[PDB]
């Protein structure tokens, strides 16, 4: 994934714009790999991270949102491809006019199809009241998520932060997991990151955290942050966090094993015994 | 250099009835694709962006679809306005390409 | 409502120089997106060539990059095309756009038929 | 040992057996010779026993 981060991957910010709908066995993540663009993380976001690592891919479908008497079009500088651009699955709505009002809107998604979706959605955490009167407008915000075993009412919470990548506002994305035959209903007033295709797993993968670089003539199994361990050995000293069929960590450094004889030079008692001694004699056996 | 072949080259149907083709391009370029409405002897102009957003000012019946590998703009309810040749770009990589059209007639 | 201008005379010999001069009124080069023009070929076929950016870089297309030179100027709020090493085969018109990238090719012009004879 | 705050969040939900409301159930603990005050102003559904 290189400069993309793993969970941008659903939300498409434009470096993951290669990597919207891949497949693999292995994914890699990178130190650079910075998930977002506009800057701001994911809520409970260790939990998402490790659904997709072992997914095998996301087959992105439509979620058939339509939206009326709103615009839709929301761009910022950060977030650059060829002009100011925004994530390639979500959309920044905006209200029709900047200081009228945003009309209040309700839609909902009926997963239709065999397997669970994933869902991720955004709340936008502006930098003053100044800003959320001028992007969707007065009063007071309200995003609510429900299914069937599901909802929490978020709010955003506006202030003044420290600026990161030139903007002092946020973005938090959030996420659930529809069952087959649910429903999310989403109402909100503003202040809302909307989705537009939704995730739906593929298979299998592993997943890894490194910095080296790709090497598809050699094969190996067992992976960390400088590379990747391969041998029949049953302990590494290498790093703790190995992922994969990994081999186990240990403290030391050394542990052995023979072939035979403890060695004389020239439990009953029989190497140096009666016969007390050795040979060069015979060079075959012992 | 990725190719896009759009099939097919020619095409005519009555008003009202329903038209699906293909351009298909070579690689994948996961959503980007951008496809413009050609008049003969006016200008080309833009209709479809990002696979899925209209560019507001069209009216609303255009619906571009499919995703992937192959892609598919429908029209239901066609018009007598609607003779156009029908380009699709593509928006992956460097060098940018076009393809060779189609051609829409009122039967 | 944006609107944009061609300039440019309608002859060139084989091997000779002919520039192509875009005008634009209204809205400046300098907010963030890039500027490309697009070749339109007799049968209609079309190729892009080159673009510059708000940020002063330029890139081409991979088998014209011997050939083209793009700047810009501002007080004329201009971008500047001068192609050399013509042929009679180049017969174009010679599209000039504030254009989106990813977001496709947003605004276009009306376009100017220029001839290449001997 | 104790303070929270709770309130509702309203909204249209999927139906699970004819309904589209919730109740969530929240617990404590209390300790001998403790107290929990609850002060309430609706959508409270009060214990009994």
């Amino acid at each position: 994934l290189g400069q993309c981060g793993l969970l941008g991957t659903i939300t498409g910010p434009p470096q993951c714009d290669q990597f919207l709908e891949f497949s693999a066995d292995l994914i890699i993540e990178r130190r650079e790999g910075s998930d977002v663009c506009y800057p701001g993380k994911f809520v409970n976001e260790e939990a998402l991270r490790q659904i997709l690592r072992e997914s095998g891919g996301i087959d992105k479908e439509s979620m058939g949102f339509t939206y009326n008497g709103i615009r839709t079009n929301g761009v910022t500088s950060a977030c650059r491809r060829s002009g100011s651009s925004f994530y390639a699955e979500m959309k920044w709505l905006l209200s029709n006019t900047d200081n009228a009002a945003f009309p209040q809107m309700t839609k909902s998604y009926k997963n239709t199809r065999e397997s669970p979706a994933i869902i991720v959605w955004g709340i936008h955490h502006s930098v003053s009241t100044a800003e959320q009167t001028k992007l969707y407008g007065s009063g007071n915000k309200l995003v609510t998520v429900g299914s069937s075993n599901y909802q929490q009412s978020f709010v955003p919470s506006p202030g003044a932060r420290p600026q990161v990548n030139g903007l002092s506002g946020r973005i938090d994305f959030h996420w659930l997991i529809l069952n087959p035959n649910d429903t999310v209903t989403f109402s909100f007033n503003g202040a809302f990151i909307a989705p537009d295709r939704a995730s739906f797993l593929r298979g299998k993968s592993m997943g890894i955290q490194s910095g080296v670089q790709v090497d598809a003539n050699c094969e190996g199994d067992c992976y960390h942050s400088g590379g990747t361990i391969i041998s029949n050995l049953p302990f590494q000293n290498i790093d703790s966090r190995a992922v994969g069929k990994c081999p186990r960590y240990v403290k030391q450094r050394s542990l052995l094993l023979a072939t035979g004889m403890k060695n004389v030079p020239e439990l009953f008692g029989a190497i140096a015994g009666f016969i007390e001694n050795g040979w060069e004699g015979l060079i075959d056996g012992w | 250099d990725i190719q896009m072949n759009q099939s097919p080259s020619s095409l005519s149907a009555s008003l009202g009835d329903t038209i699906t083709i293909t351009c298909h391009a070579s690689q994948n370029i996961n959503v980007w694709l951008s496809w413009y409405q050609q008049k003969p002897g006016n200008i080309p102009k833009l209709l479809i962006y990002k696979a899925f957003d209209l560019h507001t000012g069209v009216p609303s019946r255009f619906s571009g679809s499919g995703s992937g590998t192959g892609f598919t703009l429908t029209i239901s309810s066609l018009q007598p306005e609607d003779i156009a040749t029908y380009y699709c770009q593509q928006g992956q990589t460097y060098p940018f390409t076009f393809g060779g059209g189609t051609k829409l007639e009122i039967k | 409502m944006v609107q944009l201008q061609e300039s440019g005379p309608g002859l060139v010999k084989p091997s000779q120089s002919l520039s192509l001069t875009c005008t634009v009124t209204g809205y400046s080069i300098t907010s963030d997106y890039t500027w490309n023009w697009i070749r339109q070929f007799p049968g209609n076929k079309l190729e892009w060539m080159g673009y510059i950016t708000y940020s002063d870089t330029t890139s081409y297309n991979p088998s014209l990059k011997s050939r083209i030179s793009i700047t810009r100027d501002t007080s004329k709020n201009q971008f500047f095309l001068q192609l050399n090493s013509v042929t009679t085969e180049d017969t174009a018109t010679y599209y000039c756009a504030r254009s989106d990238g990813w977001y496709g090719f947003a605004y276009w012009g009306q376009g100017t038929l220029v001839t290449v004879s001997a």
